[PDB]
């Protein structure tokens, strides 16, 4: 009975934790998510981001992370990473799609870049991408 | 016992149930997502009355000087901005010339569309090329234009300057 | 003590056992993705401008 | 409004953009003006300067 | 092979998997960066597609 009892306050929150994402991932026209399985690892992200750009050639100027979007979901909050780096076109092209390849769910959206030098005497380009991640309520 | 381990077999019944079927909503919507992207793709930013488009995508102005073109447009985002440079070409420039040119854009003098780095005149060294006939000098400037509740865009504007050859 | 298990019942285990199992779940579930890609895009085109222009 | 600070005339390189019409320079100033036993306003006083486009 | 040749490798920078660059294969592309004499690019080209 005790353990029958243990069984089924488990799968009674596993049940929550499916409406949770399965009914996010119903969801309809609107703004669309990517899937969100349960990443609930932040640290490797921000650590696997500065790899990715380290292999591309990028100076990682800055990482900021952002706020939890209390009102960006019912079932998950969203935690924006805004990442600031610099080089060439065809670098930041590659951090953004080795970014995109990624095995976590850092979904990059709007991007901008432009060239850092004033006088501009040498080819350079600051990059500012912004990539989210979707963690639980 | 009987009773409430038949209610947890159900249960997690259903748990797998679901959590078998997330893992493809999950992948079917991703590609669902890259499909949007492969539909606003072929689509946009500049309005006009054209029956064929002589580029890919519309872009929103054009001007020469016979040597040079300074141009000034916008794509889908950071894949067809990509393929349009590809096309082109890929430059290290270095010693810039600046002239009145530049400041009748500050001046907003000559009309055009100041989200655009300004400039003209450079000097240029190849890194990478796919047209013989075009030396692009660089993607100038690229910023994704969210908009507003009143409306979209959404898109990646952006500015480019090219000689061509002869 | 208890035995090899204990008595005959074995026994006292609606006591380990109840306030065990578990609950299992066990949540043979939450691993790795797939994900899922989308697919591009649509032109035919044209001329026009730009054909004029340049 | 001598809240203010004060200025008009400088040079612009983008950190980050939405609207492709506007160059913002910057949020020049910006003071929550709580009010007093008279009357509120409580909320934010602040000062950009912004070149757009043509 | 690009320092038994004698150039300098100036950069190599990995690619992106071409997702749809078949259906039974991800090609990873990687553009390497070399400086040198052109006996030694052809000679590191050479070598390389001798791997």
């Amino acid at each position: 009975l005790d353990l029958e009892l243990a069984d089924k306050s488990e799968i009674a929150q596993n049940l929550n934790e499916r409406r949770r994402e399965m009914d996010v991932l119903e969801q309809k026209l609107s703004e669309a998510l990517t899937e969100l399985p349960e990443q609930r690892d932040i640290e490797e992200l921000l650590a696997q981001i500065n790899d990715i750009g380290k292999k591309s050639g990028l100076e990682l100027s800055s990482v900021t992370p952002g706020k939890e979007s209390v009102g960006g979901g019912e079932f998950f909050a969203r935690i924006p990473i805004k990442m600031t780096v610099s080089g060439n076109y065809h670098e930041i092209a590659l951090f953004l799609q080795e970014m995109a390849n990624m095995r976590r769910i850092v979904n990059v959206n709007n991007i901008k870049f432009d060239s850092a030098k004033l006088k501009n005497e040498k080819v350079v380009l600051q990059s500012e991408f912004q990539a989210t991640t979707f963690r639980f309520v | 016992t009987k009773a409430r381990i038949a209610e947890l077999e159900k249960i997690i019944g259903e748990v797998k149930n679901i959590n078998t079927r997330k893992a493809e909503v999950e992948k079917k919507l991703a590609v669902l997502d890259a499909l949007r992207k492969g539909r606003s793709g072929p689509v946009r930013m500049m309005d006009a009355l054209a029956s064929a488009t002589p580029k890919k995508v519309w872009v929103k102005t054009f001007s020469e000087n016979n040597n040079a073109v300074s141009i000034d447009g916008s794509a889908v985002s950071h894949d067809e901005v990509a393929e349009f440079m590809r096309g082109l070409n890929g430059v290290v420039w270095t010693p810039k010339g600046m002239g009145r040119l530049v400041d009748r854009r500050r001046d907003s003098k000559t009309a055009r569309v100041e989200m655009l780095t300004s400039d003209a005149t450079i000097e240029e060294f190849p890194e990478a090329q796919v047209s013989p006939f075009f030396k692009n000098i660089d993607l100038q400037t690229a910023k994704q234009v969210g908009g507003a509740q009143v409306g979209v865009p959404i898109l990646v504007e952006f500015k480019i300057t090219m000689t061509s050859n002869y | 003590c208890e035995e090899p298990p204990a008595p005959a019942p074995p026994p006292a285990k609606p006591k380990a056992a109840a306030a065990v199992p578990v609950k299992a779940a066990p949540t043979e579930t939450g691993a790795q993705a797939a994900p899922s890609y989308s697919y591009v895009y649509n032109p035919v085109g044209k001329r026009d401008p730009f054909r004029s222009p340049i």
